[PDB]
RNA sequence: AGCCGGUAGCGGGCGUGGAUCCCUGGAUGUCCGAAUGGGGGAACCCGGCCGGCGGGAACGCCGGUCACCGCGCGCGCGGGGGGAACCUGGGGAACUGAAACAUCUCAGUACCCAGAGGAGAGGAAAGAGAAAUCGACUCCCUGAGUAGCGGCGAGCGAAAGGGGACCAGCCUAAACCGUCCGGCUUGUCCGGGCGGGGUCGUGGGGCCCUCGGACCGAAUCCCCAGCCUAGCCGAAGCUGUUGGGAAGCAGCGCCAGAGAGGGUGAAAGCCCCGUAGGCGAAAGGUGGGGGGAUAGGUGAGGGUACCCGAGUACCCCGUGGUUCGUGGAGCCAUGGGGGAAUCUGGGCGGACCACCGCCUAAGGCUAAGUACUCCGGGUGACCGAUAGCGCACCAGUAC
RNA sequence: GAAUGCCGGCAUGAGUAACGAUAAAGAGGGUGAGAAUCCCUCUCGCCGUAAGCCCAAGGGUUCCUACGCAAUGGUCGUCAGCGUAGGGUUAGGCGGGACCUAAGGUGAAGCCGAAAGGCGUAGCCGAAGGGCAGCCGGUUAAUAUUCCGGCCCUUCCCGCAG
RNA sequence: AAUCCGCCUCCCAACAAGCUCUGCGUGGUGGGGAAGCCCGGGUGACAACCCCCCGAAGCCAGGGAGCCAAGAAAAGCCUCUAAGCACAACCUGCGGGAACCCGUACCGCAAACCGACACAGGUGGGCGGGUGCAAGAGCACUCAGGCGCGCGGGAGAA
């Protein structure tokens, strides 16, 4: 019905696996069809660009490479620890993500 | 619901269509099912003119391809209205 | 050939069996079948014309149910039948079955 | 068109009468033709306007139908 | 919490004032197609009537309406066409087997046709068949390759009974009573509609005397539980190291009603999706379960001898069905001829007769247990791109 | 490991036969990375009851223009009926329909047939037959009895007059 | 039903006419218009546009004769009357308005159709110029127009 994403633009995530394991960053973008997130300054790649109006002088640019969403963990804004996410029902009763270490909202 | 704006789709843009403005002949793409009589009325209520003569012709879609995939463009009909001596359709005088 | 409008009797298919030889009961060796082929047995259909309500109604009916046509005519008296078409009379008549 | 503009359109339309609804579709069907003509000579950068108008008309006729249905 | 399908790009937009998306309902839905105004070489053409638009009478467009058949007093209702298998009914081969072939077989199969429906058929004894018995029908096991049938060749092949699945029984016709309508050969008439009555095999019912004067309950209807059509919550891991990458190795932990499985840069219970265990419907659908209502249901002697399904039974001729191929050939069915009776009537128990029994024909309906798999899901000592569907791919396509 | 097996791939024959009418070519100039093969000119040859022109079938964009040459072209290719794109088909009078009937088809009535279905006066359908009003010229890259010009004409509606 | 058509009789007309329809000529007017020469276009040009001959298988046409094998229908159209209606309606003349749908490109004896091919095959109708040869749609050459057939270059055996 919808892909399940445990993370979103632009909560702050720990990158827990791959070359960039350990890095922290904002999620610039979420790409659910590809099940992937773009994290700021994580997974940089050198792309060639043709000499073009958009890029005269040509050469290369840096781009952020998407990460498989499972590599990423939201950092709790209360305790500052990376966490699994839980759902808690409020009184509304809207539902929200809360850190699984303490109980803090993650938004 | 059916309005004149349903019958006249777009103006025909080409050397040949433009060549007609001089003698008062405006050429539109119209809906493929629309009658000379109905086009006369539609053009009259849309561009506030007096339509005096209507020429229509069918235009078959060109067969066209994209890689493996053969297809056809939509079939169209074009109409050529003659407005009364002296009138003009300014939207088309354009150019 | 066809269907009795009264009894419903239709053409049926029957075998025609050809036999040879002397029956056992007559001291023969027994009967041998020398052919079986399908054939049809038709109802004995005939036309019965009847006047009912000053109209001429006609039935295609197996001879066995020829009397059932006239019996229908009798039951017809209790009916408001005049002015009707002969298609219409026959329908009413038939409905009485 | 913005979601709130859409509600707004519906509320307003629903207040209208059939005749007023008809008048307004005709006006919009007219406004679409202009858009078309502009789109065809390459002078409509704001092309989302076409999908928009088309749905407005749909919403309107939809509502016209509502009224006349009972 | 992203989004404007596959689908990126140009060019523009939308979304926590809740978008995209998912489910339900609704609206719109050109033309063709049963196709149904009429025509026609399907997807085009041409009309009638009413209303509307345009300056509108000619012309054109928009809305509505107009086929035929059946049933019921022009109007109502219904039909028509499709559906992969399954089902019934009406028709119905041949190769082949018989080591040739005709009867026989293949086979009442293949196939054509009609019809249904989520099933269909059958079904409440004129049964079975030997028991002083059983008790509708259907379906499975068995009985049994028995009994039998059979150029007594090749081959074909029951049923009762027993064990199971499911379980349910009803409505009429007639006698007689009432009512409306119609007929001409005037009523104690005949006939047709409708209502009442009645429904059975210890025979039952009708009518006439006598006596007696609440319970059951649907297969119809109503409500509801439950189910389907979207979903949702869901425990526990960090560090070091090799490495492009850890989930490998190492250290120290932890969860478990969850160590099914799939992903994640390699090999992860604890990262992700899940899993166990739970939760969830405003709307539509279902609802065989629960509840309620309604229709409907129910006596005993005695007398009378009115009724108890007709071109029927019955007999003969021609055939089919059955295991039964003419056989000692009954039974069930019926194309032809003849042709009854109403319980002191009738059919049956394998020619026939007697005796002794069984059963009540010629009107109708009836859940469930059964068949199938287009569709959804689960699961494989199933395939893994020459396999597996013809098709993993834009295939019933190219050709 | 064999089934003139099946499917696929790749060899051999072989740089071989052939390159599809023996109407026939030559040169100069241009273009281009490239030219016997494309454009232009001159010369030569062939058809001319056709090998020219116009209609109908069938075909379905193949037409015209621009940009192209991987493949398609029996060679080459700068060219093309090829690739990409853009343009192009204009009718009261031509053809067909809103007219008629032909064979035949279909078919109220009606007849027949196990089912499916088969017939069938009327009627309806059915044409390259009947009926019916447009000629000459100009114009486009590409349409013209269609546009334009000139001169003519048909039917329908309404009205006026007789 | 009919005043029409058919049939009978009479009168006038008759290889006439008249009336009517068509072909052709003319006809207000509108158009075209060569070679050659300059770069499809300009010019030639105020182009000229006249006379004679030949002459159809085409037209007048529904013409004529002969023959035997004896040669569509229906509508349009004219006429007759019926229900009707006769302020209607129909005819004639004039005037104003109205006049829909589909086709139309291109190939079309062929490299675009039928032949798996840009295939020496097959494909209905019309036009098909000039000269000479008795004639002709034959034959030769040739106009308009269109082509040299989508491998070539050499060599000069069997
Ligand atoms: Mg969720
Ligand atoms: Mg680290
Ligand atoms: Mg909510
Ligand atoms: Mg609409
Ligand atoms: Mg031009
Ligand atoms: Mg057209
Ligand atoms: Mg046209
Ligand atoms: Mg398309
Ligand atoms: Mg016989
Ligand atoms: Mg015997
Ligand atoms: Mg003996
Ligand atoms: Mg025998
Ligand atoms: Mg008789
Ligand atoms: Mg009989
Ligand atoms: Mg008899
Ligand atoms: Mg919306
Ligand atoms: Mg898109
Ligand atoms: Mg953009
Ligand atoms: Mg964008
Ligand atoms: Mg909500
Ligand atoms: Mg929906
Ligand atoms: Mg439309
Ligand atoms: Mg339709
Ligand atoms: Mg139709
Ligand atoms: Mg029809
Ligand atoms: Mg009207
Ligand atoms: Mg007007
Ligand atoms: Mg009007
Ligand atoms: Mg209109
Ligand atoms: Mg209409
Ligand atoms: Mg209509
Ligand atoms: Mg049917
Ligand atoms: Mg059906
Ligand atoms: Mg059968
Ligand atoms: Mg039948
Ligand atoms: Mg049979
Ligand atoms: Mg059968
Ligand atoms: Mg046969
Ligand atoms: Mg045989
Ligand atoms: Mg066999
Ligand atoms: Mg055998
Ligand atoms: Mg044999
Ligand atoms: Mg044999
Ligand atoms: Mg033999
Ligand atoms: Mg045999
Ligand atoms: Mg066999
Ligand atoms: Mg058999
Ligand atoms: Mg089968
Ligand atoms: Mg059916
Ligand atoms: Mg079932
Ligand atoms: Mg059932
Ligand atoms: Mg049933
Ligand atoms: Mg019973
Ligand atoms: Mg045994
Ligand atoms: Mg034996
Ligand atoms: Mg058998
Ligand atoms: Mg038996
Ligand atoms: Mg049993
Ligand atoms: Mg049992
Ligand atoms: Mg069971
Ligand atoms: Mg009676
Ligand atoms: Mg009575
Ligand atoms: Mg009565
Ligand atoms: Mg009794
Ligand atoms: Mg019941
Ligand atoms: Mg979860
Ligand atoms: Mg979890
Ligand atoms: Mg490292
Ligand atoms: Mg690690
Ligand atoms: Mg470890
Ligand atoms: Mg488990
Ligand atoms: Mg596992
Ligand atoms: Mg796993
Ligand atoms: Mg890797
Ligand atoms: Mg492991
Ligand atoms: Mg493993
Ligand atoms: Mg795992
Ligand atoms: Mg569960
Ligand atoms: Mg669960
Ligand atoms: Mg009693
Ligand atoms: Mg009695
Ligand atoms: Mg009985
Ligand atoms: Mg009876
Ligand atoms: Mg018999
Ligand atoms: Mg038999
Ligand atoms: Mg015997
Ligand atoms: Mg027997
Ligand atoms: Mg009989
Ligand atoms: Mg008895
Ligand atoms: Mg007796
Ligand atoms: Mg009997
Ligand atoms: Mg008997
Ligand atoms: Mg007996
Ligand atoms: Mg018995
Ligand atoms: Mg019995
Ligand atoms: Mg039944
Ligand atoms: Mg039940
Ligand atoms: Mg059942
Ligand atoms: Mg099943
Ligand atoms: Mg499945
Ligand atoms: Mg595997
Ligand atoms: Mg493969
Ligand atoms: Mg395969
Ligand atoms: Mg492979
Ligand atoms: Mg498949
Ligand atoms: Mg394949
Ligand atoms: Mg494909
Ligand atoms: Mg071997
Ligand atoms: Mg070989
Ligand atoms: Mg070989
Ligand atoms: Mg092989
Ligand atoms: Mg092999
Ligand atoms: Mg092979
Ligand atoms: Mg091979
Ligand atoms: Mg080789
Ligand atoms: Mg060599
Ligand atoms: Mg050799
Ligand atoms: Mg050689
Ligand atoms: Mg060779
Ligand atoms: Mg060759
Ligand atoms: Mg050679
Ligand atoms: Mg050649
Ligand atoms: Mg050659
Ligand atoms: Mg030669
Ligand atoms: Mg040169
Ligand atoms: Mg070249
Ligand atoms: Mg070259
Ligand atoms: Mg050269
Ligand atoms: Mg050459
Ligand atoms: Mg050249
Ligand atoms: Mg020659
Ligand atoms: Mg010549
Ligand atoms: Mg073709
Ligand atoms: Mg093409
Ligand atoms: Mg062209
Ligand atoms: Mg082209
Ligand atoms: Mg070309
Ligand atoms: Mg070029
Ligand atoms: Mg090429
Ligand atoms: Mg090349
Ligand atoms: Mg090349
Ligand atoms: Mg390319
Ligand atoms: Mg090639
Ligand atoms: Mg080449
Ligand atoms: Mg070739
Ligand atoms: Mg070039
Ligand atoms: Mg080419
Ligand atoms: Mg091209
Ligand atoms: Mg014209
Ligand atoms: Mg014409
Ligand atoms: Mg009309
Ligand atoms: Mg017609
Ligand atoms: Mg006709
Ligand atoms: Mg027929
Ligand atoms: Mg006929
Ligand atoms: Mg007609
Ligand atoms: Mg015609
Ligand atoms: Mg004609
Ligand atoms: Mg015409
Ligand atoms: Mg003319
Ligand atoms: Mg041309
Ligand atoms: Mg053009
Ligand atoms: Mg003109
Ligand atoms: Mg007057
Ligand atoms: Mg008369
Ligand atoms: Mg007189
Ligand atoms: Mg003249
Ligand atoms: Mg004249
Ligand atoms: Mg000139
Ligand atoms: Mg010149
Ligand atoms: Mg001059
Ligand atoms: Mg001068
Ligand atoms: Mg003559
Ligand atoms: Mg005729
Ligand atoms: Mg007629
Ligand atoms: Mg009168
Ligand atoms: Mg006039
Ligand atoms: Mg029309
Ligand atoms: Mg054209
Ligand atoms: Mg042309
Ligand atoms: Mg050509
Ligand atoms: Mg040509
Ligand atoms: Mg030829
Ligand atoms: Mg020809
Ligand atoms: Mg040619
Ligand atoms: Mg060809
Ligand atoms: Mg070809
Ligand atoms: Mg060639
Ligand atoms: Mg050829
Ligand atoms: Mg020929
Ligand atoms: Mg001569
Ligand atoms: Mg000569
Ligand atoms: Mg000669
Ligand atoms: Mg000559
Ligand atoms: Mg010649
Ligand atoms: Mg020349
Ligand atoms: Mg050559
Ligand atoms: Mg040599
Ligand atoms: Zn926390």
């Amino acid at each position: 019905m919808r892909v399940k994403m445990h993370v979103k633009k632009g909560d702050t995530v720990l990158v827990a696996s791959g070359k960039y394991k350990g890095r922290v960053g904002k999620v610039k973008e979420v790409l659910p069809k590809k099940y992937a997130v773009i994290v700021e300054g994580v997974n940089i790649v050198k792309k060639a660009v043709r000499v073009s109006p958009k890029y005269p002088q040509g050469g290369f640019i840096e781009k952020e490479a998407p990460l498989h969403a499972s590599k990423v963990r939201p950092i709790c804004p209360a305790c500052g620890k990376p966490t699994r996410v839980r759902k808690k029902f409020l009184e509304n009763g809207k539902k929200i993500r809360v850190c699984a270490k303490c109980g803090g909202a993650l938004d | 619901m059916k309005t004149a704006y349903d019958v006249i789709l777009a103006p025909v843009l080409s050397e040949k269509a433009y060549a007609g403005f001089a003698e008062g002949k405006y050429t539109f793409w119209v809906h493929p099912k629309a009658t000379k009589t109905e086009i006369k009325n539609a053009v009259e209520t849309a561009f506030k003119v007096k339509v005096v003569k209507v020429n229509t012709l069918h235009v078959r879609g060109k067969k066209k391809r994209l890689g493996r995939y053969l297809g056809k463009r939509p079939d169209r009909k074009k109409a050529i209205v003659q407005v009364a001596p002296g009138q003009k359709i300014e939207a088309l005088e354009g150019l | 050939s066809k269907v009795c409008e009264i009894s419903g009797k239709r053409p049926i298919v029957a075998n025609s069996i050809q036999r040879r030889g002397k029956a056992k009961r007559e001291g023969g060796v027994g009967k041998k079948t020398t052919g079986i082929s399908k054939r049809r047995q038709y109802p004995n259909l005939q036309k019965v014309r009847v006047r009912v309500a000053g109209q001429e109604i006609t039935f295609r009916v197996a001879a066995s149910h020829i009397p059932k046509v006239y019996e229908l005519v009798e039951r017809a008296k209790g009916l408001k039948l005049e002015g009707l078409s002969p298609k219409e009379i026959k329908k009413e008549l038939l409905k009485l079955l | 068109m913005k979601l709130s503009e859409v509600r707004k359109q519906l509320e307003e339309a629903r207040k209208l009468s059939p005749v007023e609804l008809e008048k307004l579709v005709r006006e919009k069907k007219r406004e679409l033709m202009e858009l078309r003509f502009q789109a065809s000579i390459g002078q409509l950068s704001q092309n989302h306007k076409i999908r928009d108008l088309k749905r407005q008309i749909a919403r309107l006729l939809t509502v016209l139908n509502e009224k006349r249905r009972q």
